[PDB]
């Protein structure tokens, strides 16, 4: 459910503006957002705004 | 020691609770069948995917699949995921 919430964002911010950010939330503190994730099992879903988010490239 | 050996299985649930979903909760988990061993040690073969890489599980498990795990070898995966989350914070 809350999948596809954050996926009808995603794809309007891909035909308005060209790319499209959902974050994964997992059991994990804001801080522990730099390490990579392994293997675990997501508590959610949610849309990021484009204008909030800053991306040097690939 | 059964009450020292509870103390170590509440020692896990705590760590377990905080890092792992609610999905794997003892009371969501004893819902649907699993012994209370069992509900312990499924809880921590997660936790070693979470924290522990997959290259270290290969060599301390030397399998990729903790499915097959549960013992002693579990004890030393778990050991290395505790010291994980130290660094981490």
């Amino acid at each position: 459910v809350q999948l596809k919430n954050a996926l009808l964002n995603c794809i309007i911010s891909y035909r308005f503006h060209g790319i499209g950010y959902v974050l994964v939330k997992t059991k994990d503190t804001l801080i522990d957002l730099e390490q990579p994730v392994n293997i675990e099992l997501p508590i959610g879903f949610e849309y990021l705004d484009y204008e909030y988010v800053r991306d040097l490239g690939v | 020691q059964l009450l020292l050996e509870a103390e170590r299985i509440n020692e896990i649930d705590t760590l377990a609770k905080a890092h792992l979903s609610n999905h794997f909760n003892k009371e969501v988990l004893l819902a649907k069948g699993y012994t209370l061993k069992d509900i312990m040690q499924a809880q921590r073969r997660e936790l070693v995917r979470k924290f522990v890489p997959i290259e270290q599980i290969k060599a301390i498990a030397k399998v990729s699949d903790i499915s097959h795990i549960d013992g002693e070898i579990l004890e030393q995966l778990v050991s290395l995921a505790k010291v994980n989350i130290k660094l981490r914070k």
